[PDB]
């Protein structure tokens, strides 16, 4: 899975 | 009294998952979570109403499908799904280490997309589209 920061 | 301890009790069958808020651990359940088996408290119902369908410019939902927050999230690799899941919720409700398996998986179908439909304590409702219709009903 690709990840990301929500901030 | 923490979310982690309450989920532990659920695994030990010392407590039904419908009796806890699966997004924050509150015992003050006021409805069933519309996507997965388990309860939802008023705070999380409100967070869901405000947050669940917020989107980023990457085309993906802004926050975790389960808790509607998270600082770091995994994104669904289904080219038809825009959902995200945070590591905390995954490792808690599925099981420890599950999030890193999912991050490694390429491509990864999320827990709403996956055909297995049950992942540790995380069980997708067969009737989630009906439950969403009811949730957003007038
Ligand atoms: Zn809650
Ligand atoms: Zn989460
Ligand atoms: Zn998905």
């Amino acid at each position: 899975a690709r990840t990301k920061q929500t901030a | 009294g923490s979310r982690e301890r309450l989920v532990y009790e659920v695994r030990q069958k010392c407590r039904n998952i419908e009796d806890i808020c699966i997004s924050c651990g509150s015992l003050n359940v006021t409805l069933e979570h519309p996507l997965f088996v388990g309860g939802m408290c008023q705070n999380c119902k409100n967070c869901f109403l405000e947050c669940a369908y917020q989107y980023d410019d990457d085309g993906y939902q802004s926050y975790c499908t389960i808790c509607c927050g998270g600082r770091r999230v995994l994104m669904c690799g289904n080219n038809n799904c825009c959902r995200c899941f945070c590591v905390e919720c995954v490792d808690l409700l599925v099981g420890p280490g599950a999030a890193q398996a999912a991050i490694k998986e390429d491509p990864w179908n999320c827990y709403m997309c996956g055909h297995k439909g049950t992942y540790g304590l995380l069980r997708r409702r067969e009737d989630w589209p009906s439950r969403l219709q009811m949730f957003f009903a007038n």
